[PDB]
């Protein structure tokens, strides 16, 4: 009724207004068996634009116009703005300037068309125009002008926070010329607030990069922008940029849909590229965070889970960066640098990161070095040594040395040594502080691949810290999960060694066999907040996986192992192991009927040395099924299926409404579960009979059944019989 | 005015189905009795059945009283310049409720009010039926050793009256049975049954 | 002439459904967690799955009961057998003809909202147990569209 | 092609009625008992 296109509360349902149009209630009928149903006309139009004319001039009239001038100016190609028209003039065919490919765009529209008096788009209109040429190579230059304001009716009844008018103009230069890719953009804005006799606010943005850009409109930073020499003696530049974003620049000042804040405040803090909201701006409008004290008790407010509550103020951004590399035959080196601060240039928001690398690789051997640095004077949210979340300065220094060898076949061996020193003291973990930058880079093992790819290699040769699974036995019965490829991404302070095998390679000792084994020692300080310490931690892990086809049976088995005396990530101390097996067979043509079998079995044990008290968790899952593809009658087949699951000190957390799936996990609830049943299905011609009975019981120790929920000592139960028959006219 | 279609839509064919296995489709053709067509108005006998009992109880609204302009003399939905509007309805009536699948020997029937008859004093429900279920019939006329005795086995399962209220006699009531039969000499037919 | 006639023609496509179903359960719980997992990560199909897969909210077929005619979601904690079955709940009988639902296991842990008082006469001190059994009476359904 | 078109076709059958009638009575009584009885036992048809 209100025209918003959504079902609000109280609006009548479709079947409630037209009785007899569906459902079980209110069947409009007639004695002698007649049944009447109203006839409706259903339609749905997916077209809203109407382009008229042919080249050069094309004019489009639409209902939600999508357009895009530049990154920081007048970018509304995600959902659109409102009702209007768009004109495009292309001058590719013209005598004098036909080689430069001129192009002119024009935009007019009204925000959201009809709007209520309390909506932001009541009596608000926009307009713009952009010119463009492509003089040399791919290098494209252009200028544009944008405008949006209130009319005489909007200025008096809009009752919202939309500014009186916004005027924006700028220029850009994107393309690749003379073997060098260059991107730049300048933009100036003037916003007049809706309040009476208010001053005009001026805010401008500017940046200039030398880097590669994808058709996705996101910068690659892994392919060089400008090179020199060849693979033997080569020097390549990956990035070189300068930026200056004003504090008052946002979506309103740019006449866009979504603002230019940081996509995340923990990873790539300086980057505003948001795939979800379709923001293609390369640089962000930074935030300075601080403690919050609402009730004013003298203590900073914290959430229910212990996370701090922070207040965000908008500072600009102004800094420069660089990233290069150099190949010298076998030896390869790299490096990066990046600094940032507020738009005003104050040193109280400075964050500087720098580092380097090295590599030598002859024949099968390899050797790598690394160094990293963070000097964020800007307040950042991270956990302290004890484990309490804080806000403040952060300094990180990391260096790692990694050796490798590939003696042929699928074999590989690798040893490493890593060291992290946060805030002047040795630490077990860097607490995620090294991820705030966006230029950190490292090499990759091998010979001939000297690419300086972004991202620290903190997840190489590490163990796994997983705790959640969906099959119920730790992931050994899940064909879609590789247990040997699970590696934690946190940067530890450890040294170890790992040996493995990869059966997917063309040359491999055993085909379709994957396994690994390792041993690392983690650094643990004397106390929680002490300075001294030693590598007291110890981890020993091993994984396996083997897929094969023997005869008609496809056999797959997996395994895992772990044993630690320290807590890592969310995984507690103590040993842990799990094994599995899945068998599937094709129908046997040589025996009476045509039976094909199925089966699976899994076991999972875990001794948890948690502080609250040591407990043990168990799991056991099995299955079996026989399908007789040819029963006594010519077109009859039958099948049976038996399943079971025995758990102990395990639980299942259902799905979160935000989008996170459920999982199984250990819990010291002191309860033993036992869920099993049978499933019999048989078909005659195309008529299918389905039967199934199941039973779930959950009794704690000393034997007190809780299945029924009424405390009568009986388990839960279920049964279902179904006859199915599908017909087509 | 009324719209009537042809009678080509009087036969259906089976389709593939199953979970542990997939069956071959188009294995059986079933004859059905559908009489459907578009109508421009409602008769005065129509009503709105809210309780699902299939009868016009007291208080249930009439068909023409809910859809104004669909019939009668009162409440004519018109337009000046003489235009008169009447809603268009879809009328149908199915006289088929059973679906027999398979051929000899074994025939299985799935229906909505199953009619069956074991003997005079036992399990005789061939007048109006009992409820929702299935019936299987096995005929052993063609078989090497006992083909001359014409053996026959019947099977019956169902839920009495299907869905019922808590106060009706058929709420949560299920029946089952089986009967064997031979014809050794002449017309003399002997048999046993269970219910 | 035939081409013009086919342009202004309606393709009549009637539909028909048939099938029988009966289901009984003392308490509604999920059984999709017992079936084998395919290589792509989806559980094997079965005839007793009232599972609503929703990638937007993270819902899966293992998060809902399958034994009644209702898709009762499982409940975490001791109230719902630790995520394995539908959770216990109570109804609260307030004075002046109003009721509220308490979604826990122990009725001695309910907070009374300000401005309301429970009626001790109705139920057990104003708390009525919500039955957990689900029944689908045996019936065959013929649907014509 | 024509056979398929006729399968998915609707047979339009409009109807039309026409007639005049007037009737008066001091008291409503029956007159079907005055008409002859056929051999099958049914009275002869009449317009009233
Ligand atoms: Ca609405
Ligand atoms: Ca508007
Ligand atoms: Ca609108
Ligand atoms: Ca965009
Ligand atoms: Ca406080
Ligand atoms: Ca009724
Ligand atoms: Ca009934
Ligand atoms: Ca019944
Ligand atoms: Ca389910």
């Amino acid at each position: 009724t209100n025209g918003n296109g959504k079902k609000d509360d109280g609006e009548a349902t479709g079947r409630g207004t037209y009785l007899g149009s569906g459902g079980t209630a209110a069947i409009l009928r007639d004695p002698a068996g007649n049944v009447y149903r109203p006839v409706f006309f259903r339609f749905k139009n997916a077209t809203t634009q109407f382009s008229v004319g042919n080249n050069p001039v094309i004019v489009t009239l639409g209902q939600q116009q999508k357009f895009y001038f530049s990154d920081y100016v007048f970018d509304n190609n995600y959902d659109g703005r409102g009702d209007g028209f768009t004109v495009t003039v292309d001058g590719s065919n013209v005598p004098v300037i036909g080689a430069w490919k001129p192009q002119i765009k024009g935009v007019y529209g009204s925000r959201s068309g009809l709007d209520g008096t309390a909506e932001a788009g009541y009596g608000v209109y926009y307009r713009g125009v952009r010119a463009q040429i492509t003089p040399v190579g791919t290098l494209t230059a252009g200028i544009h002008y944008a405008q949006e304001g209130r009319d005489m009716f909007g200025a008096a009844q809009n009752t919202t926070s939309t500014p009186s008018d916004v005027t924006t103009y700028g220029a850009d230069l994107h393309g690749k010329a003379f073997g060098v890719e260059l991107h730049s953009e300048y933009a100036t804005s003037r916003v007049r607030p809706n309040t009476a006799n208010a001053a005009v606010q001026t805010s401008n943005a500017f940046y200039a990069r030398v880097a590669t850009r994808k058709d996705n409109l996101a910068f690659d930073l892994n392919t060089p922008a400008a090179k020199f020499g060849n693979d033997t003696f080569g020097v390549s530049l990956y990035d070189l940029n300068y930026r200056k974003i004003d504090a008052g620049y946002n979506n309103v000042a740019g006449i866009s849909e979504y603002g230019y804040g940081s996509y995340s405040r923990t990873s790539a803090q300086n980057i505003a590229y948001n795939p979800d909201t379709g923001v293609t701006a390369p640089f962000a409008n930074l935030d300075r965070q601080a403690y919050t004290d609402a009730n004013n008790d003298g203590t900073s407010d914290r959430n229910a889970d212990g996370t701090v509550v922070a207040t965000n103020t908008k500072i600009g951004q102004m800094g420069f960066g660089v990233k290069a590399a150099a190949n010298l035959g076998p030896v390869a080196i790299g490096g990066y640098y990046d600094t940032s601060t507020g738009a005003n240039g104050d040193n109280a928001n400075r964050m500087t990161e720098a580092g380097g690398s090295a590599k030598v690789a002859y024949s099968i051997f390899s050797l790598r070095g690394t160094y990293n640095t963070l000097d964020s004077n800007r307040p950042q949210i991270y956990r302290d040594a004890a484990g309490t979340q804080i806000i403040g300065d952060a300094k990180v220094r990391r260096y790692a040395v990694q050796a490798d060898v590939t003696p042929g076949l699928g074999l590989f061996v690798g040893a490493y040594y890593r060291d992290v020193n946060v805030n002047g003291v040795r630490s077990t973990t860097d607490r995620g502080l090294l991820g705030r930058g966006y230029l950190a880079s490292s090499f990759e093992p091998g010979v001939g691949n000297n690419a300086y790819r972004t991202g620290l290699r903190c997840a190489d040769n590490n163990f796994g810290t997983g705790t959640r699974d969906i099959d119920g036995v730790g992931g050994v019965l899940n064909p879609a999960v590789n247990l040997d490829q699970s590696r934690t991404a946190t940067c530890f302070t450890s040294y170890g060694v790992e040996a493995g095998h990869a059966g997917d390679n063309a040359n491999a000792l055993v085909k379709d066999l994957f396994f690994r084994v390792g041993y690392s020692r983690v650094y643990v300080p004397t106390t929680a907040t002490a300075t001294t310490g030693d590598f007291s931690g110890s981890v020993t892990y091993g994984d396996a996986r083997y897929d094969r086809k023997v005869g008609v049976a496809n056999v797959r088995l997996a395994g895992s192992f772990s044993t630690t005396n320290t807590q890592l990530d969310s995984r507690p101390a103590g040993t842990r192991g799990a094994v599995g097996l899945i068998v599937r067979t094709d129908p046997l043509e040589n025996v009476p009927f045509r039976p094909q079998f199925n089966g699976q079995v899994g076991y999972y044990t875990a001794d948890n040395r948690v502080a609250a008290g040591n407990y043990n968790a168990n799991a056991t899952k099995y299955g079996a099924g026989v399908v007789l593809n040819d029963f006594l009658l010519p077109q009859t087949k039958i099948g049976v299926r038996y399943d079971g699951y025995m758990a102990q000190n395990r639980q299942y957390t259902p799905f979160d409404g935000d989008g996170t799936q459920g999982y199984f996990s250990d819990a010291n609830n002191n309860r033993r579960t036992n869920l099993n049943g049978v499933y019999v299905e048989g078909a005659y011609q195309d008529l299918i009979f389905s039967y199934g009975t199941y039973t779930l019981s959950q009794k704690d120790l000393n034997g007190v059944e809780y299945g029924s929920g009424i405390n009568n000592g009986q388990p839960a139960r279920g049964q279902t019989f179904k006859i199915s028959y599908k017909v087509n006219f | 005015l009324g719209f009537d279609t042809s009678g080509q839509f009087s036969q259906v064919t089976s389709g593939t189905g199953g979970s542990l296995f997939s069956t071959a489709g188009r294995l059986q053709v079933n004859q059905i009795d559908l009489n459907f067509g578009l109508v421009t108005g409602l008769p005065s006998d129509a009503y709105v059945d809210t309780n699902g009992n299939g009868k016009k109880d007291d208080g249930e609204a009439t068909g023409r009283g809910t859809y104004l302009g669909s019939g009668g003399t009162a409440a004519i939905l018109r337009d000046p310049a003489g235009n008169v509007y009447r809603p268009v309805f879809f009328r149908f009536k199915n006289a088929t409720t059973q679906f027999s699948v398979g051929n000899n020997p074994v025939i299985v029937t799935l229906g909505q009010q199953q009619k069956f008859y074991f003997s005079d004093y036992v399990f005789d429900n061939n007048y109006d039926g009992r409820g929702d279920g299935f019936t299987v019939t096995v005929d052993g006329s063609n078989v090497p050793v006992i083909g001359a005795w014409k053996p026959q086995i019947k099977g019956v399962y169902g839920s009495r009256s299907g869905l019922d209220g808590t106060a009706e006699a058929g709420y949560g009531v299920y029946y089952r049975g089986v009967r064997a039969q031979i014809t050794p000499v002449g017309t003399l037919t002997a048999g046993i049954h269970y219910a | 002439r035939i081409a013009a006639l086919e342009r202004n023609a309606f393709s009549v496509k009637p539909s028909l459904t048939i099938g029988y179903s009966v289901s009984r359960t003392s308490r509604n719980f999920d059984v999709d967690r017992l079936f084998p997992l395919n290589a792509d990560g989806t559980v094997a199909n079965n005839a007793f799955t009232s599972g609503g897969i929703d990638t937007d909210t993270g819902a899966q077929r293992r998060d809902f009961g399958d034994f009644g005619n209702a898709s009762d979601p499982v409940v975490a904690g001791a109230a719902g057998l630790y995520g394995f079955a539908d959770g216990v709940s109570y109804t609260v009988y307030f004075t002046d003809g109003s009721t509220a639902t308490f979604d826990g296991l122990n009725p001695a842990d309910y907070k009374v909202p300000t401005g309301k008082v429970i009626d001790t006469t109705k139920g057990r001190n104003g708390f009525g147990f919500n039955n957990l059994a689900r029944y689908k009476e045996g019936s065959t359904d013929i649907g014509i569209s």
